[PDB]
């Protein structure tokens, strides 16, 4: 049964390794809305500066 | 025997896929802090011409 | 059939199910890369805009 | 191969073991380059608010 036993044994590090996908996967999903934040307030940024420089060219 | 040929072939891609992700996220740290490098320029230029307006 | 016929059964139902929890992270990660990158875009882009504020305040 | 599997198998949960590392520290990179996005948002406001003064 030592076969077996191996066999068995690598069935449960295939079910760990399932288990880190699903962790990793899920960590990188969720991660998603941090980096739609990033992009939201950096295209913020990039109006205000236009909208700024459209004030300041009229102020000239 | 067989089963093994199969579960090894799967076993196999799974490797493969680890280490692109592995490469991946590797660059992709580096994209993050190169973004943080350029956030943190750009702040300044800004506080810059902030205060340039009000002088 | 006995427990290492089946054990092995199983193993390859699971690691299956990784590799497709596998090619979806890549995917996703994929999405994610080019959002950092469209972010950084914008971001150079905004920093040359405020070249164009410096142009401008200088003319005041 | 039992033996050459359990090795392949080894290797793989060490790689992707490193991997969720990978992912735990794009995490704080993120939250950290996010806390700087916010700060560069909110000077950007001032800089347009400033300028429809003048």
């Amino acid at each position: 049964h030592e076969r077996e036993s191996s066999i068995r044994q690598l069935e449960a590090d295939i079910m760990d390794i399932n288990e880190i996908f699903k962790d990793l996967g899920m960590m990188i999903h969720e991660q998603g809305d941090v980096i739609d934040s990033i992009e939201a307030n950096v295209e913020s940024a990039e109006v205000h500066v236009q909208q700024a420089n459209q004030q300041l060219s009229r102020a000239a | 025997d067989a089963g093994l040929d199969a579960l090894s072939s799967i076993i196999s891609r799974q490797k493969q896929m680890g280490q692109e992700i592995g490469n991946e996220l590797d660059e992709q740290n580096e994209i993050i802090d190169d973004l943080a490098n350029l956030v943190e320029n750009t702040d300044e230029k800004l506080r810059t011409e902030a205060r340039r307006v009000t002088l | 059939m006995n427990r290492a016929t089946q054990s092995i059964e199983r193993s390859h139902r699971i690691a299956t199910e990784t590799d497709q929890i596998g090619t979806e992270i890549i995917e996703e990660l994929g999405e994610q890369r080019d959002q950092l990158e469209r972010t950084k875009s914008r971001l150079v882009n905004t920093n040359e805009n405020l070249s164009k504020s410096r142009k401008i305040l200088r003319s005041m | 191969r039992v033996r050459n599997l359990q090795s392949e198998v080894e290797g793989v949960k060490n790689i992707m073991t490193q991997n969720v590392e990978r992912i735990l520290a794009r995490g704080e990179n993120l939250d950290h380059l996010r806390n700087k996005t916010e700060d560069l948002e909110a000077t950007s406001e001032h800089f347009k608010t400033t300028s429809q003064k003048v």
